[PDB]
């Protein structure tokens, strides 16, 4: 089993209420990851013990090029480490934020990526809850990367109730109270491609009450900039009916989707 | 900051991991993890 001392740590990646987050290269293999380390007396504290547990089963199991890859854990008297891959290009809310917008070749990229992940993770009773630009990393050639996992759940029978994510892109049926299942993913899928486009979500308001009064009417209005195939996409995406959203299959089959994703498969061992 | 962490030998080393994929599955995958109940208790 694994320990610190089996790492030569680079330099800090990024912080958090829990810990850091640094470039390391496991010294074996001369392999360069990314170790996150969290203090267990911290978490213990703030009571998300078993909160950390879900995320870690859930992600660990997961194996596909659009998602981060955890490759172990380890831990010792005061610390758990979690070895990651490590997303070269960063954060792509910092890239959205330098661009403003996202031309149509980028965004539809993202959305074959991210559909084909969500895809994978459906396949399995997994739901995410909590796609936006910040929980997605970028590879060495600019691929997406679902990068977290904290508001992700193992479905396998029953239909859930908690309302989680994030307010802009909180699906009606949440925000009504209703049951949801995995089309949530579909509908955040939708706000996410307006946002790539747009550079701002599509139900942006100054309150909670306004943004959700906004989401339960599907108070859509597009930008005059948008091409007829992106607002196809989100228009069928953004269905008030989870039923009527298009299905993860149909992104990916998408006319606009095919004609300006330059997707390309990392290499595989 | 390391020599390998920074400037170009941290970039054509994320090249040469890029286009060479170690087997990832078994050099990490195989090896044994901590049970997930022992997390948060003795190391
Ligand atoms: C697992 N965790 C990772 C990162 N951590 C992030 C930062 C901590 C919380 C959000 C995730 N960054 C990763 N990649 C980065 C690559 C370059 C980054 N930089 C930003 C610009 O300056 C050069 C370094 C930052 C993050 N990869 C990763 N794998």
């Amino acid at each position: 089993k694994f320990t610190i001392d089996d790492f030569d740590i680079g330099r800090p990646l990024g912080k958090g209420k829990f810990g850091n987050v640094y470039l390391a290269r496991e010294k074996q293999n001369k392999f360069i990851m990314a170790l996150k380390v969290l203090f267990k007396s911290q978490l213990e504290k703030e009571g998300v013990e078993h909160q950390l547990r879900r995320e870690i089963e859930i992600q660990s199991h997961l194996r596909h090029p659009n998602i981060l890859r955890m490759y172990n854990y380890f831990h010792d008297r005061k610390r758990i480490y979690l070895m990651l891959e490590f997303a070269p290009r960063g954060e792509l809310y910092k890239e959205l934020q330098k661009h403003g917008r996202f031309d149509e070749q980028r965004s539809a990229t993202f959305m074959e990526e991210l559909a084909d992940a969500l895809h994978y993770c459906h396949e399995r009773k997994v739901i995410h809850r909590d796609i936006k630009p910040e929980n997605l990393l970028m590879g060495y050639k600019g691929e997406l990367k679902i990068a977290d996992f904290g508001w992700s759940v193992h479905a396998p029978s029953l239909r859930r109730r908690t309302m989680c994510g994030t307010l802009d892109y909180l699906p009606p049926e949440m925000i009504e109270g209703k049951t949801h299942d995995e089309k949530v993913d579909l509908w955040c899928a939708g706000v996410l491609c307006y946002e790539f486009l747009v550079g701002m979500p599509p139900f942006d308001s100054p309150s909670h009450t306004e943004t959700h009064r906004r989401i339960v009417n599907v108070d859509l209005k597009f930008p005059p900039f948008l091409s007829d195939g992106s607002k196809d996409l989100i228009s069928k995406l953004l269905r008030y009916h989870p039923p009527q959203r298009l299905p993860l299959k149909g992104v990916m089959e998408h006319p606009w989707v095919k004609a300006n994703s330059r997707r390309v498969l990392p290499p595989v061992y | 900051i390391p020599a390998w962490a920074s400037g170009n030998l941290l970039t054509q080393a994320i090249r040469q991991q890029y286009y060479k994929p170690i087997d990832v599955d078994r050099m990490y995958g195989t090896i044994d993890s901590p049970k997930l109940e022992e997390l948060f208790n003795k190391s």
